């Protein structure tokens, strides 16, 4: 019915798929030393959402449910609900609730709550440590550290809105968060399930192309780099278009609409990630009005022009 | 091959207690979250309870929370569901299920009927 | 020639265009007693963004700039930048910076800041009162009330992330925010300019159809109803498709995809709002898999089946 | 009949001061934000300063902050720009503009030359 | 028309709940097409809605 | 022929809820206003509630407002009366009735008795 | 009806520019209410739109409905809209005919309230 | 009495554009379809264009489709014909006409000559 394509959107017009913030730039670098297996921002070119990926960027790294205070602390256990406040189902074929954070770190935001009988409301600073033994979103349980020990009600609708990340300033700067380390979604010593696969360039001379943002920092000296494999708008577009993949690799050209000149070309793999021909770490220099354009299905052994 | 076999079901009166068991084999069992689900007459399956590998994280459907208790023994590869204060609406086939990598596995189930009626036939 | 359509998305898959939260339900009610003139979520069906509308769901009600401390207070004045940190120009043909809140109320969130030299970060609770004499975003000036009188640095990039709304619990409950009262974007006694037009049904017996969310509440007893005229995904989709309107009114059917049964029909006007045939306030009861489907181009006087 | 007419420009030495005026007519003037814009030869226009109706909100381009001061008199429908410590790069045509409903209006402008040079001809 | 009115929230419109022309209860099951005196043409009839508050005799139109 | 048959009555406790039904046949049903009336012993009949074809116009006797709710399903040609917070003075035979052209029709009725 | 059809993109609807029965040009200024034979009642007439492509003799027929109460029903000015089951088969500038079969009623609605045989269309 | 008066004709070059007007009085104008017809030398009158009351239905003779545009302003009771890309064969007297009840009415017309020739006399 419709050919495959990518949206006419500039980098700065799109959104990170791993945290609810805009994209800022493109980056490429070697990744053979670590595992690249994010679960948000995962979608095939023919529109199959993978991992924990869902469609709206505003739901990324949010949680909702009811909370219970943990005596002797300012911590609360959230029993997770689905987006419409029904029971969440741990038996679905997903690694964790869609939108769950997919990195180990300390995400700071705000827990808000409404009391249904009178409409009274309250909100408090809250941090979720996704490396904690009490971080078990796959089974519907997540712990938050807050600035209160008494100002949340039980059995009332409660939501976490994410803002940024933090780091312990007394320790090595930028040692957290760790964006490529997956949480254990069911807690300690329990294997993750139904994951989107790890990704790696397989063609000699190629590296992943990353869509990069800088997360807000709320305390300390955090590593604020956040790289996603697909802009959220590409996830949304592929889902909408549902165009069948005619090969395993879509050839894209990055074009300047003012001149029509192509700045570089890249491979969009059917399973949902991009590679370029480059060796080394490099911040791409692009015209702010440039965008990606699908030009041909190609064979997996197509040799890209160096970037 | 992966195998799950439930047992313990029967016909019982409202308010009573019943313990179900699931014997697992063909995988490590330890290291994997396990779940109980149930299918009542005329309905599809619905989640009942979940437990992680060490049992330090558990959860329960709202309708059973406070009445049921999930537990496991990893050496014997057995999963348990203690049901208390049983209600008629708890009647259903109860299944044990798990997820390994990108595949799900479920047993054939055990039947649980909660009724104060004494006259039933096939 | 390019065919028009609306996205195949359920209500709960979409996002409010006036605050960065998911849609929850559809609502219709009379609105002839007040002016309906939101500036976010405004887009023609052939993809012209109007008002303060921009493409990013996560930039709605966010502010970016540098801050100056108001001595003797915990208040800071933000000198606004554009959403990509470029200079903001008050003489552009817009009512206010894109994404500016379009209602009078008290929006609570978090002000975050990174010091560029060492990567140190900080975040603080902040509230913007969009009815304040110091709320003048069209002229690049917005005041925030914070919980600090010293921690923010001058000449450092600073961001406001919105979370929810608040209300003074000692006054009549749910008396604020007022979602249909536009702020005065240049401050006291100054006319707004370059507004997207007010909207009203022109056919007898019709009412607007609203895409409704519930804003998080952070304190007091706020009115958390938030109604937009178009989902943010429709804005994004119309912009991307840029399909010419063949008449003034697109006829949409709301369909259950399992049964093909039409729940109701509505008019999508080419200037970007929806009407239904109903009298009175009504929360629509819809199947959770229902979606909108464009069926044909009609005229302003097509008679809708009653919903 | 919206009209804007600027005056007060001229040739001045670096470091000197100059006060520009913009006479408005054909609209209420009060009630509307007003702006100063400047445009150097061969270049596009650039925003300089803005003021709301009562003058309790003003803003300035970074390059003129601390040196320029915008003000207005609503009874006489006059807009002012006080320019202190002028620099060569301040040289430009200065014009005032406004926005009424969905339309913009600008004046013809007044030339400001900040220079020790004083040989010029048509 | 005579009766009591209910405001239609969000509008400047009111629903009048009809009484009989002598303020008695109106019965929709009578063998008539509509209350006696009801307009019998399709059009927009303009006029004045008046009301008296029983307790103090305050009035409005 | 035009036929109306009411059902759902019975002997119930004050404060309980009851749903009455009227099954219609022999006319389109849709397109016609429908009514509930009731008659108690030693009393003339009295109007209870009315509804137009689409159900967007309803009305109620003052004595039942806020407690009773009229509805209809045109495809099944069924009229309903949901009766909540029933009181002894609600006891009566409840009839369903309509008007077609210049003739009125009503069913034989269903007895509702509210008593302690 | 006879004429050529223009697709309304994004829909399964087509606008037919009317010709005369003998395929001659139709003249809206004749002293008649509408082309001779035009339906004279308000309702939904279902039939089949057929077309032949003259260069190769290829043919096609598709289910089609004309609502004579529609604002796009303007046969006196030579314009009639059809709702069809296709968005792609019909060529432009090829002879196209509507053969009537019967009438339909929106079945979720009160039975037998349409067609209205004594209500003239607005031609 | 019903009155129609055309205006705007003249001698113009092939390829040019020309707008004709027809002022109507003596009937509501709104509510009635209006038409343009033309009569070339040595021929009978032929239909050019038609428009319904609100202007949402228009139609054109095959020979002028894409080049002509009919429109109307009902408050002023004026009919218009915008003619573009004019051809020699477009030369004719152009008339506005309508039909009310069972009677037709036509104006006296306005002459339009499309030619590069410019030697003409009575």
């Amino acid at each position: 019915t419709k050919p495959f394509s990518v949206p006419v959107l500039t980098v700065e017009e799109m959104t990170n798929s791993r945290f609810p913030i805009p994209l800022e730039k493109l980056f490429t670098g070697p990744s053979s030393a670590f595992v690249v297996q994010p679960q948000n921002g995962r979608c095939t070119t023919d529109g199959v959402l993978l991992g924990t990926t869902q469609l709206s960027p505003v739901n990324i790294c949010t949680f909702r449910g009811d909370v219970t205070h943990i005596t002797g602390s300012r911590n609360y256990t959230m029993n997770l609900a689905s987006q419409n406040w029904n029971d969440y189902d741990p038996t679905e074929e997903i690694p964790a609730p869609l939108g769950t954070p997919d990195f180990v770190g300390k995400i700071q935001g705000v827990l808000t709550q409404t009391t249904r009988t009178d409409g009274s409301t309250r909100g408090h600073k809250a941090t979720v440590y996704t490396g904690s033994a009490d971080f078990a979103p796959k089974l519907g349980r997540v712990q938050f550290e807050t600035d209160t020990d008494r100002d949340f009600e039980a059995n009332q609708n409660t939501k976490f809105t994410p803002v940024g990340v933090i780091q312990d300033g007394g320790t090595t700067h930028r040692n957290e968060p760790q964006q490529w380390v997956l949480p254990s979604y069911s807690g300690r010593n329990t294997h993750n399930v139904h994951l989107a696969p790890a990704v790696a360039p397989t063609f000699p001379g190629e590296q992943l192309l990353f869509f990069r943002s800088t997360m807000p920092g709320c305390s300390g000296y955090p590593n604020m780099d956040l790289d996603c494999l697909l802009p959220q708008e590409w996830v949304q577009y592929f889902y909408q278009e549902a165009a069948p993949a005619q090969s395993d690799v879509a050839l894209l050209r990055f074009v300047n609409p003012d001149t029509g000149r192509v700045l570089f070309e890249c491979k969009l793999h059917k399973s949902g990630y991009v590679t370029v021909a480059h060796t080394g770490q490099h911040d791409l220099v692009i015209p702010p009005n440039g965008y990606f354009r699908f030009d041909s299905w190609v064979n997996q052994f197509y040799t890209l022009a160096p970037m | 091959q992966v195998q799950l076999q439930e047992s313990g079901g029967g016909l019982v009166q409202p308010g009573s207690s019943l313990r179900l068991s699931c014997a697992a084999s063909g995988f490590t069992f330890g290291g994997y979250a396990m779940h109980w689900v149930r299918q009542a007459p005329g309905k599809g399956p619905e989640w009942v309870s979940s437990i992680n590998s060490g049992g330090d994280i558990t959860n329960y459907a709202t309708s059973v929370k406070g009445r049921f208790s999930i537990s496991r023994d990893n050496p014997s590869k057995t999963l348990y569901l203690q049901m208390n204060s049983l209600r008629p609406e708890d009647s259903a086939v109860y299944y044990c299920k798990t997820q390994l990598a990108n595949r799900d596995y479920r047993g054939q189930g055990t039947q649980v009927t909660v009724s104060s009626h004494h006259h039933h036939h096939h």
